[PDB]
């Protein structure tokens, strides 16, 4: 019945293969004696119970992880970084009813890289069909942080753009962005100026990419 | 120790959910057995627990809706979720808890930590029916794509030039959209001077409904 919020810091460490990694999970209120679990989850694979007991490894679980802390603060550190161990790490507590955090990603690290951006207006068959779908895209882009906006003569929209980002490239270590922004055909012919602004940190000054319906 | 998982995983709005595990290989008494779910590029959330007198507790969010049984006749656990919503859409994984520990002084569930896991069963929540994608050009380093959308159920594969353009092809992951279908995109960065020569076309293949577009500048 007691309810416990455990928040994990970093959200994204970004770090390179030999190094170290420390992974924190904060409680709440107290997490009675040792009852403290983190689990080990790939990208598209059941999650791994990688350590229990606050400190102890579960079977088959490499000597580069270690566990500590007490009360409400934990820590997970990753000795020697393999490439097997970027993945998600979720802290679990069981001193009352159990409660998950939000998980912290471990990923490769490389140099900031600037996104490319395009826009593409909806083609005249998918008017016809009667809804409209302009896509923003963002490629090649480092970190993962980055902040689209839709503007429709010069009017800030929300609720009505879907995103989606692509997992971090095997080669290069970047991510990519699209943006679609879906309207009525009677929305989209009422205005005439459309335009998606990006910010990011590889970027001095916000990048605006618009077009004209009928250009 | 073995979890099997079972249960529909295609379901509309306003229905239940039921699915079962079933363990093979210890004693399924002494042991906690939990539900949890992992919603999409999401994080794992504990949905409840039962035990073998079938005493059970609940993630505090869910539990108006939700109902874990037990049955130790068929060493069995089942879990059901009552009015589903597009919130509900998650692999539902199920894995054992704690075992129960005895002494004459104090008795109850020690290290409640969970392993092993079940393989997991994606569950959707959706009123759409099976529906053939629409394949749309988004018109050009030059970028240049298809928008593959109104779609159900997944997955689609999608190739480039039958297979020859591989480099530079991103293929984003599908999102479900309000009104119960899916959409998604393919785009490829190429040289600005190939635009004019070279043919691009995108291969767009849904098996469920058994359904090529060429890219024009």
């Amino acid at each position: 019945v007691h309810e416990i919020v455990l928040t994990q810091s970093p959200g994204t460490l970004s770090l390179s293969p030999g190094e170290r990694a420390t992974l924190s999970c904060r409680a709440s209120q107290s997490v009675s004696a040792k009852n403290l679990a983190w689990y080990q989850q790939k990208p598209g694979q059941a999650p791994r119970l990688l350590m229990y007991g606050v400190s102890i490894k579960n079977t088959g679980v490499s000597d580069r992880f270690s566990g500590s802390g007490s009360g409400t603060d934990f820590t997970l550190t990753i000795s020697r970084l393999e490439p097997e161990d970027f993945a998600v790490y979720y802290c679990q507590q069981y001193g009352s009813s159990p409660t998950f955090g939000q998980g912290t990603k471990v990923e490769i690290k490389r140099t900031v890289a600037a996104p490319s951006v395009f826009i593409f207006p909806p083609s005249d068959e998918q008017l016809k069909s009667g809804t409209a779908s302009v896509v923003c895209l963002l490629n090649n882009f480092y970190p993962r942080e980055a902040k689209v906006q839709w503007k429709v003569d010069n009017a800030l929209q929300s609720g009505n753009s879907q995103e989606s980002v692509t997992e971090q490239d095997s080669k290069d270590s970047t991510y990519s962005l699209s943006s679609t922004l879906t309207l009525s055909k009677a929305d989209y012919e009422k205005h005439k100026v459309y335009a998606c602004e990006v910010t990011h940190q590889g970027l001095s000054s916000p990048v605006t990419k618009s077009f004209n319906r009928g250009e | 120790v073995q979890l099997q998982q079972w249960g529909a995983g295609l379901l509309k709005p306003s229905e239940t959910l039921s699915l079962t595990c079933a363990v093979y290989g210890e004693s399924f008494s002494a042991f906690s057995w939990s539900w949890i779910r992992q919603p999409p590029g999401k994080g794992l959330e504990w949905i409840g627990e039962v035990d073998h007198s079938g005493s059970t507790n609940y993630n505090p969010s869910l539990k108006s809706r939700v109902t874990i049984s037990v049955d130790t006749s068929k060493n069995q656990f089942f879990l059901k979720l009552v009015s589903l919503t597009a919130a509900d859409t998650a692999v539902y994984y199920c894995a054992r808890g704690g075992r129960k520990v005895y002494h004459p002084y104090w008795t109850g569930y020690v290290n409640n930590c969970f392993d092993p896991w079940g393989q997991g069963t994606l569950v959707t929540v959706s009123s759409a029916s099976t529906k053939g994608p629409s394949v749309f050009p988004l018109a050009p380093t030059a970028a240049l794509g298809c928008l593959v959308k109104d779609y159900f159920p997944e997955p689609v594969t999608v190739s480039w030039n039958s297979g020859a353009l591989t480099s530079g092809v991103h293929t984003f992951p599908a999102v479900l959209q309000s009104s119960g279908l899916y959409s998604l995109s393919s785009v490829v960065t190429v040289p600005s001077s190939s635009l004019g020569t070279q043919t691009y076309i995108c291969n767009v293949n849904h098996k469920p409904s058994n359904t090529d577009k060429r890219v024009e500048p």
